[PDB]
């Protein structure tokens, strides 16, 4: 229904910080997240033991979910201007992402 | 009836290229296709190190059917080195894999940063210089001795005033190289899906038979690969011809299937690398 | 004298399953020119042909190289192992 992006906010180039995309609710499961176009960051599998990284920025980024707690994280490191935009997880279908949370924009400068 | 030093020089020749080619054509997509995430570290130096265990069966196979090492001192330390050195490395870096997806599951945030390529690549140095110390060892006390008519290689022991050192460093590496891994793996895997089943749709029951598939056949294939050996050759150091050196020595290739086995099972089964290496090789 | 030696005793055998001791006294002359079982294997024949001796000087010497085939074929399977 709906999903509770946490996280987000400004931070000085070079920094980190930890996005935290959560569905209490547990109707969807956030598997993944998203980022000129839609930017596709990196998603991780429903149990949370394969992520498959985003490419573009592989030596900045790690993710991880707790499948106990329904929740997907990421926190960026040593990100750039280029890292700079706005930023939703997707969920997914509980049994092609299905649901799209509303947002928050990591502003770094 | 020679069929019996036919029948297992085929098993070294068959496992040879499949661990060899898998290994070497693992690394080689690995190093030119996706250069990097952490598995990746993990698959490669797995596959990097138990291909050099792999670069040891014919010396292996050769005192088998030959009765004898016609390869010298100086070769039988290196390979002596070589197959300790890249067992150890195999199976800790097979063991390393194990505690990074149990680490995803039940301790998330700490994925965090166990996850980071650095930590994988300073986990991954690090395992090669545990294993560098039974290198170590293995060069200065590796050697040849005539065990009558018949040169042979081994780890050379001074066997005088009641020494049983032999029997210790067998019990030595039994335990540093299966028991202790088996209990980190067989935990890891058997905590991490305690955590799957307590997540409380039948997206649980499907992916819980799924990966409790998956789990089984790693502990079943390292089991079986190395169990029977270990299990035999610590027996030849307490006590106990021509039938029983040959189940031995296909015991030792179920060691070596292991390695062999590992790309199948790390890689083609994994689809952030599968879906990869189709392309260079389904164009 | 390889096989050739054995096939002193496996023709000389069927020429006996035809005074037979002209072939045995030339099959047990080519067994002394034949890793336990293998000499053992060949000083058993020796005694059940020395056996076979005795019943020619005095025909009835057609069941011990009966039992005599037998033995042989032991230390053919013997041999198989190789
Ligand atoms: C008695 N024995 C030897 O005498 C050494 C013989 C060699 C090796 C190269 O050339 C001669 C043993 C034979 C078997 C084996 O090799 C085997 C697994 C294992 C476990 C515990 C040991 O304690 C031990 C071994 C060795 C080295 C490592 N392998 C692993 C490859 C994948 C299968 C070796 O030691």
């Amino acid at each position: 229904v709906q999903l509770v992006e946490s996280g987000g906010g400004l931070v000085r180039p070079g920094g980190s910080l930890r996005l935290s995309c959560v569905d209490s609710e547990r109707t969807s499961y956030p598997m993944g997240w998203f980022r000129k176009e839609r930017e596709f960051v990196a998603s991780i599998t429903w149990s949370g033991i394969d992520p498959t990284y985003a490419d573009s920025v592989a030596d900045r980024f790690t993710t991880s979910r707790d499948v106990a707690n329904n929740t997907l994280y990421l926190q960026m490191n040593s990100l750039k201007h280029e890292d700079t935009a706005v930023y939703y997880c997707a969920a997914r279908a509980p049994v092609d992402y299905d649901y799209w949370g509303q947002g928050t924009q990591v502003t770094v400068s | 009836s020679p069929a019996i030093p036919v029948i297992i020089t085929a098993v070294y020749s068959v496992v040879f290229v499949v661990g060899l080619v898998g290994n070497s054509l693992v690394m080689f997509v690995i190093i030119r296709y996706t250069k990097k995430t952490a598995t990746n570290i993990y698959i490669f130096n797995l596959a990097l190190a138990d291909a050099l265990v792999t670069t040891t069966m014919p010396f292996q196979s050769t005192v088998y059917l030959m009765n004898s090492w016609p390869f010298g001192d100086v070769l039988c330390k290196i390979v002596l080195s070589i197959d300790y050195y890249n067992m150890f490395t195999s199976i800790f870096t097979l063991t390393m894999m194990s505690v990074d997806r149990y680490i995803a599951v039940c301790h998330p945030v700490k994925a965090l940063d166990f996850r980071t390529p650095l930590k994988a690549k300073i986990i991954n140095i690090c395992i090669w210089l545990l294993s560098s110390s039974v290198g170590i060892s293995a060069i200065v006390l590796g050697g040849t001795k005539v065990r009558e008519d018949v040169i042979e290689c081994s780890l050379q022991f001074p066997d005088d005033d009641y020494s049983w050192w032999d029997l210790f460093m067998k019990i030595c590496v039994f335990i540093f190289a299966f028991v202790i891994p088996v209990l980190i793996i067989i935990v890891c895997y058997t905590l991490m899906i305690l955590r799957l089943k307590s997540v409380r749709s039948r997206e649980k029951d499907r992916n819980l038979r799924r990966i409790t598939r998956l789990v089984l056949v790693v502990v079943a294939v390292f089991v079986v690969c190395w169990t029977p050996i270990h299990i035999f050759i610590l027996v030849e150091a307490l006590g106990s011809s021509t039938a029983a050196l040959s189940s031995y020595y296909f015991c030792i290739a179920l060691g070596y299937t292991n390695s062999c086995l590992n790309p199948i099972l790390y890689a083609f089964l994994d689809e952030n690398f599968k879906r990869c290496f189709r392309d260079f090789c389904f164009p | 004298d390889l096989e050739d030696n054995w096939e002193t005793l496996n023709d000389n055998l069927k020429v006996i399953e035809k005074q037979v001791k002209d072939a045995l006294t030339k099959m047990r002359a080519a067994a002394l020119d034949a890793m336990k079982d293998f000499r053992h294997g060949f000083d058993i024949l020796v005694g059940q042909i020395d056996d076979a001796l005795k019943l020619a000087n005095e025909k009835e010497a057609q069941a011990a190289a009966e039992q005599l085939k037998t033995t042989r074929n032991a230390y053919i399977q013997k041999y198989l192992g190789s």
